[PDB]
């Protein structure tokens, strides 16, 4: 829709709302899952840390 | 202090490629 | 300044329409370019933008906590939508016929500024008593009895 | 622009997109005709390049003997075969519409650019540590355990 209607700064970032909303959790799921050096504690405490997010979010 | 006088919507196609100006901008770059 | 206003109250504050953390939104002085006596009508127009910054502010603070609480503000964002909607298309008609007055933007707001006030006071309640769990689902019940139809 | 680089990631390089023996495939330097930020995105695209000319320089080489290793190339293909098809199909999208920038030929290898990462290290021990014999049949079923569904 740019190439091919009036576009501008405000517009696209509103209409970005529900995208820029769910990017701001990864931010805060993947900080948990690279912070950490065994292979079984860095895939447990990062499978677990999922099912600890959604019970927030519930 | 020069500066590079960049069009408008040329903006809105370079933050589509990293998906008061320099407010505006320091935002979207923390996404 | 049309599209200047716009943006206004969309929630970016700008020289013409200054802001400050205590009053709200409201014009800075007298301008030569513009009348002496829309001064007026723009500051009975902030009166609504005030209305959404405070929302949006709410909003994303999030703040106190509890689902119910997520849900609410969840939800809050749902009625606020055709407010966002009805604002996007006053561009769309300024930018057909160039002869459009404040006086014509003033009118478009028409619902939205007898539905925000009476939708302050259920936020002010909430953040002035500590209202926690689902006793929110009464406290907003309680208000949902009103009269005004929009509301 | 376009053609010449979905012949790049074909294996041909040229003048806008150098060759090195040692590094790979990469960007001479800045071009005015085009924006100074892609320069990134397509070192970020021919770290993908690298891997197909690698694959079938030793494809082609053949190397060691055995026939366990001539069928191994002989597989090897087979899997690399929806690369190639995927990327004849860019140059028709581009046909049809002239308003498709490197943004979306990006986002079309999208699946391409996760695999061949994974798939590189396998052939890296083989020419590494001389696996003659039966002993492949083990040396990729100890990576066909990996948790990667499209590996």
């Amino acid at each position: 829709c740019i190439i091919n209607t009036t576009i501008t700064l405000a517009i696209v970032v509103d209409k970005l709302a529900p995208r820029l909303s769910q990017l701001k959790v990864l931010h805060k799921v993947f900080s948990t899952g690279v912070a950490e050096t065994r292979n079984v504690v860095r895939a447990s405490h990062l499978l677990n840390t999922l099912y600890k997010a959604i019970l927030e979010y519930d | 202090d020069d500066r590079v006088l960049v069009t408008e919507t040329q903006v809105i196609r370079e933050t589509l490629w990293l998906l008061c100006l320099r407010s505006v901008l320091e935002q979207i770059a923390a996404y | 300044m049309i599209h200047e206003l716009l943006l206004a109250l969309s929630g970016y504050p700008g020289s013409i329409f200054t802001w400050n953390k205590r009053s709200g939104l409201q014009v800075s002085q007298d301008f030569p370019f513009l009348h002496p006596s829309e001064t007026s009508v723009l500051n009975r127009l902030c009166r609504l933008g005030t209305d959404y910054i405070r929302f949006t502010e709410f909003i994303e603070q999030y703040t106190l906590h509890g689902i119910y609480l997520r849900a609410f503000c969840t939800g809050l964002d749902s009625v606020l939508q055709p407010y966002r909607q009805a604002l996007l298309d006053l561009e769309q008609e300024f930018l057909g016929d160039p002869h459009l007055s404040i006086s014509h933007v003033n009118y478009f707001l028409d619902q939205f500024q007898l539905l925000f006030p009476s939708v302050m006071v259920v936020v002010e309640q909430i953040k002035s008593q500590k209202i926690h769990g689902c006793q929110i689902l009464e406290t907003v019940y309680k208000h949902s009895c009103g009269g005004l139809p929009p509301v």
